[PDB]
């Protein structure tokens, strides 16, 4: 509220679907919303439903979420400085997270 | 009065028309510069004045008929020269 | 004279279409059931405040 | 000094319903029109798996 | 009336053109091209465009009406549009990173050297490397050492995430690494950065799925 | 270039295909994204085409 | 008593009223009328055009508005010159030139009111490079079945102008309406006015565009004309004894030798001259 | 405020055909009708017009005829065929013109307050002249000067859109003018482009002629503003002359070396490929 | 030959289905009364 | 004020609708390729001042 500009808010939990390029679709479109409208805050609750840790075999679903963090996780420190652009994640579990997130 | 063959006026010469003294003909073209019926430009490493000039007026009868003598040494030139560039390229001109 | 000069050009048969999103710059953008797309700047014989998707 | 084709199989999938089937009976009557040929595979681990 | 002929054959292509894909060439000057609004056509061709550039395929210029050849679009001059050019490009510069002194210079040796000083390799005859490798914990300075890269290069440089070539339909993903090799290839000598690959890289002995 | 630029201005043939059709002067062509058509030979050509 | 090889004289200010109100409604097939003199059997001219307002049903005998007729012809008559009706005019802009179905009906109303009543089919978005898809019909009768339609005659300006083309063949020619002639009554005084008042530059063709540009481009060049030259080396010293009457001729790239050659000599040459001989007349005129 | 006028090539060539339609009777030697325009910006636009009843006396030149009611209902018509296009002004010919133009103008500026008026000149078409436009303002005249009306100009061009110059260009069908020139054609447009320099200066000539031998009585705004013409030409100098001989041989060089060579060894080897194919079927014919 | 969505009162305006081409508002022809023009119908459809 | 409603139709009834369309890349400084929402390709220009 103070000195806004569009927020987001995204649940982090109806981005999973059955189809396996999807998920990763979402999380590019919803930050080149965020380079389109230079100030802008990311809010992404419940991160622990697709932040989780990497690990050897989880064959039919594990391999999609890991696929989708990575692609978050590279998305907000990717090749492209993300500019102007905030993000709050909020977890109530977190004690297995990715290191690297 | 003379025109533009010799522009390039002398600083004693507006000190002994203006009978102004040296120090003050600088001030005193930078004035008429400011003002804007004049613009030229001022040397001092020869002291002389150059001098390109927008400010007309009016150049009573008897000097329209000098002014005439310019405009038709102004069109035989033209016409004399043009008939001499025709007759030279004729054949490629067609 | 006017109303009859609408009258005129204002005729039948009709194309039917559906508005996907409306903009101003009063403005919208039109899917036709020929399933083509097109624009227009002027709306025309209504208002686009009494319009929706 | 043959009619050699390059096939690395996995351009046979397109998108289609069909059509990354039938370009396999197209793609041996074009090897049957230069009637001496070889056609390579390229890494049978893609389609031919089980 | 040879300079009315020349001018009338110049402006017959300065027009809305439309977009088709050349498809087999009959003889001379006489060819059956495909449009992208479907209906495949055979019209004749030009006598201006140099014939080495139809060779199965080709995106084509084609008049509307007589719907003839009029030009030869530049090679893949779309397909997956990725040319890094003035920003977007590094915010960074190749000092800034502190301390890596022999991987700098290892990459260096790949990738910004046989640019440049390609003669060195072609006097000891070495064929210089091809593909780089990195690895370690996270936060290492990594994607750093790779924005430096590409600050001083004068290449074309295409950035991948390695994810986004898996996709909805069946056969789409490999359709676009073939998008992505057939234009760097017809691009200059260039850089291809995949991000993390790990993705698609693990061994799989059989997938009962 | 009178020749090329009147040849230039001119409607563009279609393309049908014909694995068979029936003789008697007129054979039957599906073209390419349409129907079947009945239509004629032009005389420079046979009936021998199939 | 019967039709010829006739013809058709339409003006130069006729034409432009044509594809002008053409071009300005492209969708929607505009409608007008062709008001000229029958000046003998077989010529006929048409002096003016003008206009008519369109109705939603389009061309038809609707749209040919009667107090519209009148009105319009009466204000003509005391002002330029009032004269008879000799066709009418509508645009087909998705394809050429051919009567309709509803063309063909309203042409039976003018053809019985009047003479013979030609009308003009024009399409304006065809139209534009440097030719005018422009024609003029005549609807046939079907009494004459048993004998020669299109009752031509002694002349050889028939196999002229067109052959019947196979786009309008396809439709009512021959056996519905015929084609007939079309060239221009054109003159002096209006061809001179419109040449010099189109294309022309009077204080222009002594400017300089100075020297900053122009003798950048004498760079822009002789850059690759250098390596144009070196190109011209590689064939010239080549010259193998490949059969060269065919090593010339599967090599046509509308490249080096000639070519790409001396085509640059005289972009040099024009462009140098014509900037020089400028610079040296402008001392010469001005003082 | 007018920046310039465009003139749509049917108007002017709907003058010349009103003027010969009346031509049958004609004695009038002027032709006034209405202007139809478009107007858009500072720049102004003519795509249209039409003729009116006009009839005017040598004696006391001040009994006039616009005919209003012919003027209402015809452009009442070319409205409702074309709601694009309104009034913008009306025109006449005869470049000598009438004094009556002040009457004629502020009738009809009841129908378009910035209206403007056209000349053509259908007969004299011949040097410099396609056509000229005036504008109408009112000042007194001067500081301490009577009143007057004093018609001003504006600057005026021929213009050109899609669907006249597929017009234009199948009419011409002789000369042309043919895209972009050769040597032949540069050299005549500096030819009339001269010839109408000396032509603009005879005019100018014999102005300060009649006015300074003492005829008409003399205008003090023309003669300060001829004055500075004067005093702006360029003078020769030795910073125009190490100049000039500085670029001439510039622009020199790429004729001399660049062209005269390469032109001459390319027929230097049309030579060699003429004699060798000559004399190769010479000595092998029999 | 097409389908009828629906009708009006007083005044035809009628909305029609090609449903293969788009739907149309259209009108009747002279040639008929408006009463068995009802609704899911197969009706004569002018090709202009 | 029901008069300004009427020229404001006048005004509304001349327009001519547009096509929507979407830019693939750029060529040369004014050669562009589109591409429609449901058709072809093609190579377009800018207005002025675009
Ligand atoms: N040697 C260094 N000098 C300066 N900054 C450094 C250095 N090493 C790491 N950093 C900082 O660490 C941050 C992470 O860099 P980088 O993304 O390259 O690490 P990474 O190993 O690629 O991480 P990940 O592998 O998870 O993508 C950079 O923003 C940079 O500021
Ligand atoms: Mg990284
Ligand atoms: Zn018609």
């Amino acid at each position: 509220s103070q000195l806004d500009c569009n927020f987001l808010k995204v649940v982090s939990s109806s981005i999973v679907d059955k189809y396996i390029g999807e998920s990763a679709r979402l999380i590019r479109e919803m930050f080149n919303y965020a380079r389109d409208h230079q100030p802008c805050i990311i809010f992404m609750d419940e991160i622990d439903a697709i932040g989780g840790r990497r690990f050897s075999e989880g064959t039919s679903a594990d391999r999609e979420i890991q696929r989708t963090l990575m692609e978050l996780l590279n998305q907000m420190d990717g090749f492209d400085t993300l500019h102007r652009v905030k993000m709050i994640m909020a977890t109530n579990r977190p004690d297995t997270l990715d290191p690297a997130l | 009065t003379r025109p533009a063959n010799h522009r390039q006026l002398t600083f004693e010469e507006i000190a002994k028309s203006a009978k102004i003294t040296v120090n003050e003909v600088e001030l005193l073209v930078m004035k008429a510069l400011s003002v804007g019926l004049v613009k030229g430009s001022i040397d001092e490493v020869d002291k002389r004045v150059h001098m390109t000039w927008v400010q007309p007026r009016v150049l009573d009868l008897q000097q329209i008929k000098g002014m005439k003598d310019r405009l038709e040494f102004w069109c035989t030139d033209v016409k004399s020269m043009e008939m001499l560039v025709e007759h030279q390229a004729h054949d490629i001109l067609t | 004279e006017n109303s009859e000069k609408i009258k005129v050009n204002k005729t039948l048969p009709y194309l039917v279409s559906n508005v996907i999103e409306l903009l101003d710059v009063k403005c919208a953008v039109i899917k036709t059931s020929t399933r083509q797309t097109y624009f227009l700047p002027v709306i025309g014989l209504v208002d686009a405040e009494k319009l929706k998707p | 000094d043959c009619t050699f084709i390059r096939v690395s199989g996995s351009e046979l999938v397109q998108k289609f319903i069909g059509e990354g089937a039938r370009m396999v009976r197209e793609l041996f009557v074009m090897a049957r029109e230069h009637a001496p040929s070889i056609i390579f595979m390229d890494e049978i681990d893609s389609i031919g798996s089980s | 009336e040879f300079l009315h002929a020349q001018e009338e054959v110049k402006r017959i292509q300065s027009i809305p053109l439309v977009i088709g894909q050349f498809l087999e060439a009959v003889d001379q000057n006489t060819a059956i091209v495909g449009s992208t609004t479907g209906s495949n056509y055979y019209v004749r061709i030009l006598s201006t465009i140099d014939r080495e550039l139809l060779k199965p395929n080709a995106s084509v210029a084609l008049h509307k009406h007589s719907n003839a050849l009029v030009d030869v679009l530049p090679p893949e001059a779309d397909s997956s549009i990725m040319m890094l050019t003035s920003d977007q490009k590094p915010d960074v510069m190749y000092a800034d990173i502190g301390g890596m002194d022999i991987q700098k210079q290892e990459v260096r040796e790949a990738v910004e050297l046989p640019l440049t000083h390609f003669e060195l390799y072609k006097q000891i005859g070495i064929d210089p490397p091809r593909g780089v490798l990195m690895y370690g914990p996270p936060g290492c300075g990594k994607t750093m050492l790779a924005k430096a890269v590409a600050h001083h290069t004068t290449a074309a440089f295409i950035r991948v995430v390695g994810s986004e070539f898996v996709q909805k339909y069946l056969g789409e993903g490999p359709r676009m690494v073939r998008d992505v090799f057939r234009l760097a290839k017809e691009n200059a000598p260039a850089i291809i950065f995949i991000d993390e690959i790990d993705a698609i890289a693990t061994k799989r002995f059989d997938a009962q799925t | 270039l009178r020749e090329e630029l009147q040849l230039l201005q001119e409607q563009g043939s279609y393309v049908g295909e014909v694995v068979r059709a029936m003789d008697k002067k007129k054979v039957l062509v599906k073209v390419h994204p349409e129907g079947k058509f009945v239509v004629d030979v032009d005389k420079n050509i046979d009936i021998n085409d199939v | 008593a019967v039709d010829t090889a006739e013809q058709v004289y339409i003006s130069s200010l006729a034409l432009l009223k044509m594809l002008k109100h053409g071009r300005a409604g492209v969708p929607m097939e505009v409608m007008g009328l062709m008001l000229g003199e029958f000046v003998d059997d077989y010529t006929v001219r048409v002096i003016d055009v003008f206009a008519m307002p369109q109705s939603g049903t389009g061309v038809s005998v609707e749209a040919v508005d009667p107090v519209f007729q009148a009105k319009m012809l009466d204000m003509l008559k005391q002002t330029g010159r009032p004269e008879m009706v000799v066709g009418w005019y509508h645009s087909h802009p998705g394809f050429g030139c051919w009567l309709s179905g509803v063309d063909i009906n309203t042409q039976q109303s003018f053809e019985a009111l009047s003479e013979r009543a030609v009308a003009v089919v024009v399409d304006p978005i065809q139209s534009v490079k440097g030719k005018v898809v422009i024609d003029a019909f005549r609807l046939i009768n079907a009494n004459m079945m048993v004998l020669g339609h299109e009752p031509r005659q002694t002349t050889s300006n028939l196999g002229h102008l067109n052959k019947p083309s196979i786009q309008a063949l396809i439709h009512g020619l021959n056996r519905h309406y015929y084609s007939i002639t079309i060239n221009y009554r054109k003159n002096e005084l209006e061809q001179k006015m419109l040449l010099n008042l189109h294309k022309k530059s009077w204080m222009e063709g002594l400017t300089l565009q100075d020297y900053s540009e122009h003798c950048k481009h004498n760079e822009s060049v002789v850059k690759e004309m250098l390596e144009l030259a070196k190109n011209y080396n590689k064939a010239v010293e080549e010259e193998d004894k490949m059969t060269p009457e065919q090593l010339a001729i599967k090599n046509v790239g509308k490249q080096d030798p000639k070519r790409h050659l001396e085509e640059h000599v005289d972009v040099l040459m024009t462009s140098n001259i014509v900037q020089c001989l400028a610079a040296m007349l402008d001392t010469v005129v001005f003082k | 405020a007018v920046q310039k006028v465009v003139v749509h090539p049917l108007v002017l060539l709907s003058v010349v055909d009103h003027f010969n339609r009346i031509g049958k009777v004609g004695n009038q030697k002027r032709v006034v009708g209405v202007l139809l325009g478009s107007w858009q910006k500072k720049v102004l636009d003519v795509s249209n017009s039409f003729a009116v009843p006009f009839d005017e006396d040598d004696k006391d030149d001040s009994v006039w005829f616009l005919d209003h009611d012919y003027l209402e209902n015809m452009y009442g018509m070319f409205k409702k065929v074309n709601a694009r296009e309104r009034i913008v002004g009306w025109y006449h010919t005869g470049p000598k013109l009438h004094k009556n133009d002040i009457a004629i103008n502020e009738l009809m500026k009841r129908y378009c307050p910035n209206s403007v008026l056209v000349i053509i000149d259908v007969k004299p078409k011949d040097l410099g002249l396609p056509t000229e436009a005036y504008i109408s303002v009112e000042e007194v005249h001067d500081d301490g000067t009577p009143t007057s009306k004093t018609f001003e100009h504006v600057t005026s061009e021929i213009g050109a859109e899609e669907a006249e110059e597929v017009g234009v260009e199948h009419l011409l069908r002789d000369i042309k003018d043919t895209t972009v020139g050769t040597l032949s054609q540069r050299i005549t447009n500096q030819v009339h482009g001269l010839k109408g320099l000396n032509s603009k200066l005879l005019d100018i000539r014999s102005y300060l002629e009649k006015v300074a031998t003492g005829k008409l009585p003399i205008n003090h705004q023309i003669i300060y503003q001829l004055q500075d013409v004067f005093n702006l030409l360029p003078d020769v100098s030795l910073q125009e002359f190490v100049k000039a001989f500085y670029l001439k041989t510039n622009d020199q060089m790429v004729v001399v070396y660049l062209a005269s060579l390469i032109r001459s060894v390319v027929a230097l080897h049309n030579l060699i490929n003429n004699k060798i194919a000559n004399r190769d079927a010479e000595k092998k014919e029999g | 030959c097409t389908k009828i969505i629906n009708a009006d009162s007083e005044d035809p305006k009628y909305i029609i289905n090609v449903k293969q081409f788009a739907k149309f508002v259209v009108d009747l022809s002279d040639q008929v009364a408006p009463t068995d023009i009802e609704e899911g119908m197969r009706v004569g459809v002018d090709r202009n | 004020k029901q008069y300004e409603k009427s020229e404001n139709d006048l005004k509304a009834l001349q327009s001519v609708g547009q096509i929507v369309g979407e830019v693939l890349k750029q060529l040369t400084e004014e050669k562009f390729i589109v591409k429609a929402t449901n058709g072809p390709r093609y190579v377009v220009g800018c207005r002025r001042q675009l």
